RNA sequence: AGCUGUACCGGAAGGUGCGGCUGGAU
RNA sequence: CCUGGUCCACCCGUGACGCUGAGGCGCGAAAGCGUGGGGAGCAAACCGGAUCCCGGGUAGUCCACGCCCUAAACGAUGCGCGCUAGGUCUCUGGGUCUCCUGGGGGCCGAAGCUAACGCGUUAAGCGCGCCGCCUGGGGAGUACGGCCGCAAGGC
RNA sequence: UAGCGCCGGCCAACUCCGUGCCAGCAGCCGCGGUAAUACGGAGGGCGCGAGCGUUACCCGGAUUCACUGGGCGUAAAGGGCGUGUAGGCGGCCUGGGGCGUCCCAUGUGAAAGACCACGGCUCAACCGUGGGGGAGCGUGGGAUACGCUCAGGCUAGACG
């Protein structure tokens, strides 16, 4: 019923007397490529374990996405920790213009035509929280209309 | 009104206890108390009582939250005077958000009550019996009154939503509707039909209590 | 001293509906007038109101919200996300016709003081007239 | 404990004056 | 005795007379200098005593003029103005007096901010004005040039 | 006539032998002491091809001089503190001027070049014809919200 896109992979390790236990953290996206996202950062001794409940918190953590002609709404610009991201709304026929990690997130939403932008930190996981979160905060036409007028 | 008045509904706490959000629901301050405008008081109950009449015909379940001392006994008289679920004694760190874990618990609370049910244990000399027993009075100490929900409310009552702000939260996360009987200090924005009232003063928490059951009743 | 009084405005309208205050004051100003209706218009406020404080005349701005959100937060959806000043003091921006800017895809609107009077950005472009770049909101 | 501004060392893994700081424990 | 800053009450008077401010001009702990005095005690240097201590001890610490003008000169936080929940303690005014209203000094904490720690009406929040400063570490606050100083040295 | 570079990650493309911190590679991270997908050959593979590479310089990435578009509690960075000159910035109401500002018209923004349309070379490169657009500046009118200037008033800043 849905895509999984698997971003990143980590091993991080801590100390215990006289020896190293390890940890994995996946992030991963699932997404329908019709404007419903999930991300989930999932953490298990195992890989395959991780994968599994990054995937399960993807799916409980869903975003709806307002696509006119598989583009967004209007621009935004949003900070999460130290890292901006900035999207903009592109003419049909531009193609998604991203990296890896926006990348990965906006194919699942159905977006095909954006222009993007990372400043500042370009940690993967700030930035895929920054993507999620301006993509929870898009506004079309009518919603503005029923908040100002109605 | 002509009821609240007697049962010391208006008397909230000292002017240091006040969570300046709840500025809109008092009428004035007298001999360093602060006193809650009655009138807003019988709107607000108007609204909530239409919510649960509607709500309980239609069929839904309200989950009744009382952990504070006073409260246990009012929580569990008017619970037994209807379907409802109760919690009264403590309340576990998700209940709501990790109610699988906590239903597992409850099956081994009914199964363990089946085998006091059962003349097996002739066997498990009495050390076994002593520890299951143990096990047994500490289950049904914190797990009865719980026992009714078969799955997720469609509500919670609160005596104090700030006593009990872990349960408050545990429903907003989960998207339940939150009834509480507020007073001077406690959020108004976190609880969507609100009783602004007393948590103290036993004789305000069992009428509104025993007028809300009835209602129940009488809608069922 | 107040250096700016139209930056004052607007940060006080900030500042009131980031803790959701039902009403806020101003101290009162022909062109914070003009403002005000302007925002009015586009439906941004519940509307503003002249009054008088101890002897000084006000403006008593009445601010607008969406509906109580459902889940954790449940703080009300804003009207006003986010209010600029685009020329303060020290340094002017004026623009002509051509180079109005479009805001959030026309989704919000750019306040401009052209010879003609206060106009929105769409007037603006629509009479055929430029002049000093207000604020933009949206 | 440490650090620091000046001043001096013909026993300088540095020391001592005079004063300050916590980026140190009662 | 002479003198500076400041707070409150009446809301009496002028009528925007305002804020910041590169240079300049003043002030600037301790240490250090020049010309005189003084020196109880304490103590760089130095002289001894056992193996970081204990006895002595000049400068200095003191005063009067003229220099020097640097610090972990710190709240490591430029100055001014307006806005945004409160709780508590403490100093100092006013009132109708354990309740209000001013101005300072601390702690907890709304919203918000921050990489985090934490700040949070005494903002590190939301804004406007002006000033100084920053652009990888070491070489190095070094060299060289210039301006100050008796010298140390400072910039 | 078919070169030429590359195959650890960045970055498309993997195995066997030869030496074994030696010979060597490398733009950065770093590879080489028994396989070493990184050194040297071979099979295969990848990229572009009458070209493929390497140096040198410029812009980009670099939001790493930040007007668009950054900062100064502890990461680098608030002057030791005042008083102040030049400068920068400046409350409310009314009226005049029209400097800034905006608008209309016109002149100049040569040719070639950039952009669009058509066409000539068997296509293209190249070229031709026509159409535009263009920051700025001169001239003649209009506008007066804001900034500026004058003229008057006000008391909320500031003083007494």
């Amino acid at each position: 019923d849905f895509e999984e896109k698997m971003i990143l992979i980590r091993r991080t390790a801590r100390m215990q007397a006289g020896g190293r236990r390890f940890r994995f953290g996946a992030l991963v996206v699932v997404g329908d490529r019709q404007g419903r996202v999930g991300l989930g950062f999932g953490k298990a001794p195992e890989v395959p374990l991780a994968v599994q409940k990054a995937g399960y918190y993807a799916r409980r953590n869903m975003v709806e996405v307002p696509l006119q002609n598989g583009t967004i709404p209007h621009e935004i610009e949003v900070e999460f920790g130290a890292s901006k991201i900035v999207l903009k709304p592109a003419a049909p026929g531009t193609g998604v213009i991203a990296g890896a990690v926006p990348r990965a997130i906006l194919e699942l939403a159905g977006v095909t035509d954006i222009l993007t932008k990372e400043l500042g930190s370009r940690n993967p996981i700030n930035i895929a929280y920054a993507t999620m979160e301006a993509l929870r905060q898009l506004r079309t036409k009518a919603d503005v209309e029923r908040l100002r007028k109605g | 009104v002509k009821e609240l008045l007697e049962a010391g509904v208006h008397f909230g706490h000292e002017r240091k206890r006040w969570n300046p959000k709840f500025a809109r629901y008092i009428y004035a301050e007298r001999n360093g108390i602060h006193i809650i405008d009655l009138q807003k008081t019988m709107e607000e109950l108007e609204r909530t009582f239409r919510f649960i009449e509607d709500l309980a015909m239609r069929g839904g379940t309200i989950l009744f939250v009382g952990t504070k001392k006073q409260a246990q006994d009012i929580v569990r008289m008017e619970a037994e005077r209807a379907g409802m679920p109760y919690v009264n004694q403590r309340w576990l760190g998700g209940m709501l958000t990790n109610f699988k874990t906590i239903s597992q618990r409850v099956h081994r609370l009914e199964e363990l009550e089946a085998l006091f049910a059962s003349p097996e244990i002739e066997e498990r000399p009495k050390k076994e019996q002593v520890r299951l027993k143990h096990e047994l009075e500490r289950l049904q100490k914190y797990l009865s009154g719980f026992r009714l929900l078969k799955r997720l409310p469609d509500a919670i009552f609160v005596v104090d939503p700030t006593k009990e702000a872990i349960a408050v939260r545990e429903a907003r996360k989960l998207f339940i509707p939150v009834i509480a009987l507020a007073d001077t200090d406690s959020d108004p924005d976190l609880v969507d039909y609100i009783i602004p009232g007393n948590d103290d003063a036993i004789r305000s928490i069992q009428l509104i209590l025993s007028r809300a059951v009835d209602l129940i009743i009488q809608a069922r | 001293m107040l250096t700016d009084p139209i930056a004052d405005m607007l940060t006080r309208i900030r500042n009131a509906t980031r803790v959701y205050k039902e009403s806020t004051d101003v101290p009162a100003s022909r062109f914070k007038e003009e403002i005000l209706r302007i925002l009015a218009r586009e439906g941004f406020i519940k509307g503003y109101e002249r009054v008088d404080v101890d002897g000084k005349p006000y403006l008593r701005v009445y601010l607008k919200y969406g509906p109580r959100r459902q889940g954790p937060d449940p703080r009300p959806e804003q009207v006003i996300h986010h209010i600029r000043r685009i020329s303060k003091p020290g340094r002017r921006v004026y623009v002509g016709v051509k180079e109005i800017p479009r805001v959030r895809r026309g989704l919000g609107i750019a306040i401009l003081s052209t010879s003609k009077g206060v106009l929105t950005d769409r007037e603006a472009r629509k009479l055929g007239v430029g002049g000093e770049l207000i604020c933009e909101v949206w």
